[PDB]
């Protein structure tokens, strides 16, 4: 929800897309970010819709990826699950 | 009332229950709808493991509340 | 051989299988031992989603390998 | 790394304090031993942390056991950690 955590989620999106399509995208930066959050007491579900710039052929191009991140914690433990939901130009 | 049951990954189902109903009955509903036996269901709410003997109102599980479900694999 | 199926929490069960067995058959073993329906079982291995049609040898699931299981509530 | 172990120890202390309504003040990590399971993707870890924590205000020594399972597949990552046992020396 801050620019450091968004930077890491964007690098996650680009890396996972690269591994999913055998692409070789060079992450440049995150231009815009939109998020949907549910913040139930002791839980945080988040769908991140990040529009970032990455250079596919060496020249920058613009892609929007949506990464799902669910932070579930209970009295003894916490889970942090994240999942790349979509990558698209 | 209607409540939600989610897993650690965010998969969600919705069950119609009453605050008089017991956690055993809720787990039986999860068995009927999704097919997971109640002996495998470890239900979580308000940062607590739920005991099959107590009711939803005991744990202050109001309407439209969301629980989380972790598999036990007994 | 014996293989492991673990959940995201680290709870572990063990199934005795042969490399000829199918992911559908593995989910049938999980249903028999733990009672979770195969249609709810999304099996993970080697950073890949496992399909009910392919075999363990297709995925190079040798002896003492571990799969992961995520509940779907589909 | 010593930061990730420090954070796992603070995790153990926070979760135990929440488990017994105790108020233990994390001081430092003195000794750490772990058992690691590796695989192509997931890395399972049982941490046996010997930490220093203040009970009444004076430092005391506690041994904590944290189970940490990091499971990631193409497109996603799960990070589950769980305090399995907390006990002094």
């Amino acid at each position: 929800e801050n620019s450091l955590e968004i930077e890491e989620l964007a690098r996650f999106a680009v890396d996972e897309h690269n591994k999913k399509e055998n692409a070789l995208l060079e992450f440049v930066r995150v231009v815009k970010a939109k998020e949907q959050i549910w913040e139930m007491d002791a839980s945080k579900e988040t769908m991140y819709y990040l529009t970032l710039e990455a250079k596919d052929g060496g020249k920058k191009k613009l892609y929007e990826a949506k990464v799902w991140v669910k932070m579930t914690h209970w009295i003894g433990a916490m889970n942090n699950f994240k999942e790349l939901q979509e990558f698209k130009p | 009332m209607q409540i939600f049951v989610k897993t650690l990954t965010g998969k969600t189902i919705t069950l119609e229950v009453e605050p008089s109903d017991t956690i055993e009955n809720v787990k039986a509903k999860i068995q009927d709808k999704e097919g997971i036996p109640p002996d495998q269901q470890r239900l979580i709410f308000a940062g607590k493991q739920l005991e099959d003997g107590r009711t939803l109102s005991d744990y202050n599980i109001q309407k439209e509340s969301t629980l989380h479900l972790v598999l036990r694999l007994r």
